[PDB]
C-alpha cells in the first residue's frame, strides 16, 4: 500500500516503424564502427531509472524521500500483422552515459552490443516480452533530490529491418508498447528537499 | 649462556622476481596499511552474479557474427552471398576471421569479435567445441527447406593483397556437395531456431588464435591452420513466399563455444593487443 | 574473515602488540 | 528449440583434461588467475626527479590499448573490487654514486599530487641494490564496487603517488590483488591490429 | 664425518622494509641492552585506566561544539544565528566543520576540532552513529516548545571566498518544514538534557574526513560529501519567560560518536597535519 | 536524562563488521596500533659529519607539527610506558668510495651529547650495503611514566645518541616500541591548516 | 602488539646455480605460465614405447 | 596429475585466489 | 612474564650461557 503503486505498470511510448524508411529506426547495428560519425543508431535510449519516476504519477509519492534501491522491471507488448517479419535486440549498459566511448554500447559493434545483457525479439514468436534490470548502481542507494546520476541507459536497437510485401504500400508498418515497473523496493529516509524534475 | 650457530650457509641467488607473469606465489609485494590480512568478503550482495569472470560463463555467451539475407532468387546449393563478405560460409574456429580496412594512404585493420572470438586473441592455441544459434525471421509462409553442413580443413577463398575472404565457385551443388558431409536439413514452415554444437576434431590437438589478424594475400597460412572447417549454408529450396509478403527473409547466426580450453597467454599476433578507440573524427587517425 | 576471527577473540594484536 | 550434435565425440571433458597432460603444463579454467599475472604495460616510462608524480596520469592511456589483461578485460565487464599490485623495475643508466631512493606513498584516485598532504603509509626501495618496487595499493574507497573508468571519481578510490628523487626510466607491471575481480559480464569492443602505410 | 648440503638455493630480494607502515610483524629492529625480551607489564597501578588509548572511548568522550543563545525575539521555526556562525544549524559527521582565518596578508586558517573530529582528521574515510547531548541553561520559568530535525545530504549554504557557513532563508518553516523529517520536540518546562543518537545511513557506504579543510567559495566540494546530512534547530514556540528573569536562555551540543569505524589513514587534507602553535605574539606569524 | 535514536537501523556492528570486507581490506579496532607503524617525521634532517648528534635535538621540532602519529595524539593523553623505534633511512649521493659506518649509541633523554661517555649498548650500519638504521631504544627510565613533555627531565628516560662520520641525509620514522602507550585521556588541541597569501 | 625477532642472521653465499651439472635439485628456474606445477603424462599413447 | 586434482577439487586458487 | 619465568627457574641463561 506504500510501495505498490511503484510496482504498478506505467506506459512511456507508443512506437511505430514503418516499412522502407532508412532513419534511426533502420541501419540494424552496422557490422562495423570506425568512426563515431557513423555510430549505431539506436530507437529510444531511456536514461533509467528517472525516466521512470518522472512519469506513472510516481514522482508524487517518491517526495519526502531521499534514498531508493530498486531493479526495475519492463514489459514490451507487439502488436504487427503476421505479414511483416523482423527481428530486434533490447540491451541495456550501466553508466552508459558516463564512461569513455570506445567502451559505450555505442561507438561498438554488432557482435558487442548483442553480446550486451538483453534478449531478442521477433515480431510472430516472442510478441511480448519482459526483462528485470538490476541495482546497477555502485553505491549505498540511488538518491531522488538530485535525479541527475541516472545509473543506466536502456538501448533498443534492431537485428532486421523490417520486412513486407514488395509493395509495401504504408500497412506494412508494426507497432510497439512498453511498460515499466519496479521491484525489490526500499525507501528509507525522509526530507523535505524534493526534485521538482 | 650463549651459544654459537651450528647451522649451514644458505645459498641465496638474489632475483626480486622470480615468479611475475605466473599466477600463484608468496608475491614479496607490500600493502598499504597496517596488517596484510586485509581480505575482503565473498561478494554477497556486492554485484548480481553467480560468477561471471567461468569462460563456460563467455563463450557460453551468445553474440552475433553476421545476417544473411536470403531473397528468392538465391538459387539452389549455392551459398548466400548477400549480407556479409563471407558468401554464406562462416570458418568454425574459436578465433576471429573478419576485418576490415581503415583508411586515411594508411589502411589499418578493424576487427569485430565476439567473446567466444574476445578471448582467443589473448591466448596463443585453443581447444573447443563450438554452439552457433540459427535464426531465421519470417512469417509463417515463408518456407522452404535449408541445408546446413560441414566441411574440415581448408577452403576454396580469395587471397587478396590485404585482406581476406571466401570463394563461392567452390561450393556449388556439383563441387563440394552435402550427401558425403555432416547435413542438418532445416524446414522453416514452423521450426525455426536452431543450435547446433560441434565438436573439435582436427589431426593436431589444438589450434592457433591469429585467425584473420595480418592475414593477406601472401600471409594466409596461420588462418589455414587456425581453424578445424567452415559451415556453409546451401538452400534445398527456392524461398517459397508469395508477392504479398517479402520475398526475402534473414537468417542471424550466433556464437559461443562449450568445453573450452587454451592453453599459453602470449598471442601468435604479429604485435601486440591494440584495440580500437573509435577516433575524433572518422578521418582522423589512430 | 580472518581480521573478523581476530576482532571477535579480542586477541593481544589488536590492542597494540 | 531443437538443438543437434555431430561427430558423436567421447567426453569432451576426457580429451582435454587429457589432452592438456600432453601439451600443456598447466590446466587453466578459471579466467580470475590472469589479473594475478603481471604482465607489463609500459617499457620507458621516463620519469623526472624529486617530483612526486601520480599514477593515474600515467594509466590513463594504459586503459585504452589492451596492452595488458587488466585492460583488455575490462571493456568485457564494467566494475570491479581490488586492489592493483603495481610493479616498477628500472632501467636507468645508474652507473653513478648517487643513492636513488624511489618512494611510493598513497593518493586517491583521480587527484592531482598537488593537493596533497603526503604522509601515512608509504615504501622506499634502492634500485642500487633492488631494481625493483612492487607495492600492493589495497581497495580503500568507500562503495561497493566502482565503474572501470568514469569522469565521477572524486576520491572514490585509492593510488599511487608514486615518487623519485632522479630523472629515471622504468618498466612497469600490474596485475591486481588477491581479491581482484569484475562486476557484470557485457558485450566486447572493436579491435584494430596492423597497419599498412602507402 | 662432513658430508654436501643437499639443499636448494634460497631466492632473495634485499628489502630491508618491507613492512615500516603496516602494525605487525618482525620488525628486524635492533634493541639495544642484552635480552630482546624485555616486555613490560600489563598496566598494573601504572596509570588509573580500564582502557584509553578503544576509539568508543574518545569517540565515546563528549565535548561542547558550540553554545547558542535563544532569546524572545527569535521567531517560531527560524532557527537561531544568535551564538555562532552556523545559523543554528549543524552538520552531522564525524569530521570538522568549522574554522577561521588568523591574519597578519596570510589569512591561515585555523580549527576547534573535539575528539570525534580529532580522529577523523587522521585518517580518510568514516563510518560512525553520532551522539548529541543537548543541554539547555534556564531556570523552571524559562518555558518553549523545541524542534530539532534532521535533514539528509547537502544543505543550502554560503560558499564564501576563503571560508564556508549556512544559509538561513532556505530553512523558514515554509521551505523545509519538519514533519517530513526526523523530529524531536523538546519541552523546556522540566525535562532538559537530551541525548540524540543519530545511526548513520548514505547512499556511500563511508565519508571523507576533509570537512571544511582547504574549504572556500569554489573547493566546498568534499564538505558536500563528507557529511550525511545536518540538523537544524528551529522553536515551536516564542523563548516564554517573564522580564522577571532572562529574556533568553542557552543552549549547548555535546558531541561523540558511537559503533564508529574508519578505513586509512592518510588523510585527504590537501596538506599534512601542521598543529597550531599559539604564537609568541598575537601578530607573530606560524 | 531522556536519549532517543532515529532511523531504527539494523546491528550497526553487523553492517560494519560487514561493510569492510566490502570497502576495507583492513578492520581497525584498536588505536594503539598505530604507534606500531612507522610513518615518517623528516625527509632530509641533513646531518653532520663525526658529530655524533643526539636525537632529541631534532624531536623537539617534531612534536609540535603533528606530522607523525606520536605526536599529534600526543596532545590527547600526558603520559608514555614505552620506547620509540627510529628508523632512518639514507638518501646522501653517496656514489664515492667512502665507507659510511653509521653508528648509533644510548644517552639519556635531554643530555647534550658533550657531557657523556659514549659506551654500552650501540649499533652500526652500512648504508652503501643496508641504507636503513632501526634500532629499538628500550624504556629504561626509573619511573612508572613520564609527561609527553616537560621541561623537568634531566635523565628520566633513554635516548639515542646518533652518531656518524659523513655530511648525510636522512629519512626519518618513528612508531613506538611493542610497549608503548600513553596515559590519561584529556581534550583535544586546535588545528590550523592551508594558508593564502595576499 | 608487534614484537621484535628474536631469530638469528643467516649466512648467505650469493652464488645462483650451486648446481648446474647435476641432474636433481631445486632449480630456481622459472618456467612462463601461471602455474609452475605445469608437469604432464606419462607417455600413454604419445609414441610407442615401453 | 596435480592441477588435475586441484582442477577436480575445484579449490579456491583456479577461481583466482 | 617472560624473563621472570626464566628468573624463577633459574635457566642457564642468566648464569651466562
Amino acid at each position: 500500500s506504500i510501495i505498490q503503486f511503484l510496482q504498478r505498470p506505467v506506459l512511456i511510448d507508443n512506437i511505430e516503424i514503418v516499412a522502407g524508411t532508412t532513419a534511426d529506426n533502420n541501419t540494424a547495428l552496422s557490422r562495423y564502427v570506425l568512426d563515431r560519425t557513423n555510430p549505431q543508431k539506436y530507437i529510444k535510449q531511456w536514461t533509467l531509472p528517472s525516466t521512470v519516476l518522472k512519469a506513472g504519477g510516481k514522482a508524487q509519492k517518491l517526495a519526502n524521500f531521499k534514498y531508493l534501491r530498486c531493479d526495475v522491471q519492463v514489459k514490451i507488448v507487439l502488436n504487427a500483422n503476421p505479414f511483416i517479419a523482423g527481428r530486434l535486440y533490447l540491451a541495456y549498459s550501466p553508466y552508459d552515459d558516463k564512461v569513455a566511448p570506445e567502451r559505450r554500447i555505442i561507438y561498438t559493434s554488432r557482435a558487442g552490443v548483442t553480446g550486451y545483457p538483453g534478449v531478442e525479439l521477433d515480431f510472430q514468436l516472442d510478441n511480448s516480452v519482459e526483462m528485470t534490470i538490476p541495482y546497477a548502481s555502485f553505491q549505498e542507494a540511488y538518491d531522488l533530490v538530485s535525479g541527475n546520476e541516472d545509473f543506466v541507459q536502456l538501448y533498443l536497437f534492431t537485428i532486421a529491418p523490417v520486412l513486407g510485401p514488395s509493395a509495401e504500400s504504408a500497412n506494412s508498418k508494426v507497432d510497439l508498447s512498453v511498460y515499466m515497473w519496479l521491484d525489490n523496493i526500499s525507501l528509507v529516509i525522509p526530507t523535505y528537499r524534493l526534485n521538482p524534475n | 649462556s650463549k651459544p654459537r650457530n651450528q647451522n649451514q650457509v644458505m645459498p641465496y641467488q638474489n632475483v626480486p622476481g622470480w615468479g611475475y607473469s605466473l599466477y600463484k606465489g608468496i608475491d614479496m609485494s607490500v600493502p598499504l596499511a597496517y596488517d596484510p590480512n586485509n581480505e575482503l568478503g565473498d561478494l554477497r550482495d556486492v554485484f548480481p552474479s553467480a560468477v561471471d569472470e567461468a569462460i563456460g560463463y563467455v563463450c557460453g555467451n551468445p553474440a552475433i557474427k553476421h545476417v544473411l539475407t536470403w531473397s528468392t532468387t538465391d538459387v539452389v546449393q549455392n551459398p548466400i552471398s548477400n549480407g556479409d563478405d563471407w558468401g554464406g560460409v562462416i570458418p568454425v574456429g574459436m578465433p576471429c576471421y573478419s576485418k576490415t580496412i581503415r583508411a586515411v594512404t594508411s589502411k589499418t585493420e578493424v576487427m569485430d569479435p565476439a567473446p567466444c572470438e574476445y578471448v582467443a586473441n589473448l591466448f596463443s592455441y585453443w581447444r573447443a567445441t563450438m554452439c552457433y544459434r540459427i535464426t531465421v525471421v519470417k512469417t509463417a509462409f515463408h518456407t522452404g527447406r535449408l541445408e546446413i553442413f560441414f566441411e574440415p580443413g581448408s577452403i576454396p577463398t580469395v587471397r587478396t593483397a590485404d585482406n581476406l575472404g571466401p570463394d563461392q565457385t567452390q561450393l556449388n551443388g556439383t563441387i563440394a556437395p552435402s550427401d558425403n558431409n555432416y547435413k542438418y536439413i532445416l524446414d522453416l514452415t514452423n521450426d525455426t531456431e536452431v543450435t547446433i554444437k560441434v565438436p573439435y576434431v582436427s589431426n593436431k590437438m589444438f589450434m592457433k588464435t591469429v585467425g584473420i589478424y595480418g592475414a593477406h594475400d601472401e600471409d594466409n597460412w596461420n588462418f589455414d591452420e587456425s581453424f578445424t572447417g567452415f559451415l556453409c549454408i546451401r538452400p534445398i529450396t527456392k524461398l517459397m513466399a508469395p508477392d504479398t509478403v517479402s520475398q526475402k527473409v534473414s537468417i542471424v547466426v550466433w556464437k559461443w563455444a562449450e568445453d573450452v580450453v587454451v592453453v599459453e597467454p602470449k598471442p601468435l599476433t604479429s604485435g601486440p593487443t591494440q584495440v580500437y578507440n573509435p577516433p575524433a573524427v572518422a578521418r582522423d587517425l589512430v | 574473515v580472518k581480521w573478523f576471527a581476530d576482532i571477535v577473540g579480542g586477541v593481544a594484536a589488536i590492542f597494540g602488540w | 528449440e531443437n538443438t543437434i550434435s555431430f561427430f558423436d565425440s567421447g567426453d569432451p571433458e576426457r580429451m582435454n583434461n587429457e589432452a592438456l597432460m600432453r601439451g600443456c603444463g598447466e590446466q587453466i579454467v578459471n579466467l580470475r588467475p590472469l589479473l594475478r599475472t603481471f604482465r607489463t604495460i609500459n617499457d620507458n616510462w621516463s620519469l623526472a626527479a624529486n617530483t612526486k608524480t601520480p599514477i593515474t596520469d600515467l594509466t590513463n592511456t594504459a586503459d585504452a590499448e589492451g596492452r595488458d589483461y587488466m585492460s583488455y578485460l575490462s571493456f568485457l565487464y564494467r566494475f570491479y573490487r581490488g586492489g592493483r599490485r603495481y610493479k616498477f623495475f628500472n632501467t636507468t643508466p645508474l652507473k653513478q654514486s648517487q643513492t636513488c631512493y624511489v618512494r611510493s606513498f598513497l593518493i586517491p584516485r583521480n587527484y592531482t599530487a598537488d593537493e596533497i598532504n603526503t604522509d601515512g603509509p608509504s615504501h622506499i626501495t634502492y634500485p642500487v641494490i633492488n631494481p625493483v618496487h612492487e607495492v600492493e595499493v589495497p581497495f580503500y574507497s568507500q562503495y561497493r564496487k566502482i565503474p572501470i573508468a568514469s569522469t565521477s571519481d572524486k576520491g572514490y578510490d585509492s593510488s599511487l603517488m608514486y615518487y623519485t628523487n632522479v630523472g629515471t626510466q622504468q618498466i612497469v607491471a600490474r596485475a591486481g590483488n588477491d581479491d581482484f575481480t569484475f562486476g557484470w559480464m557485457i558485450g566486447t569492443p572493436q579491435l584494430q591490429g596492423i597497419t599498412k602505410e602507402v
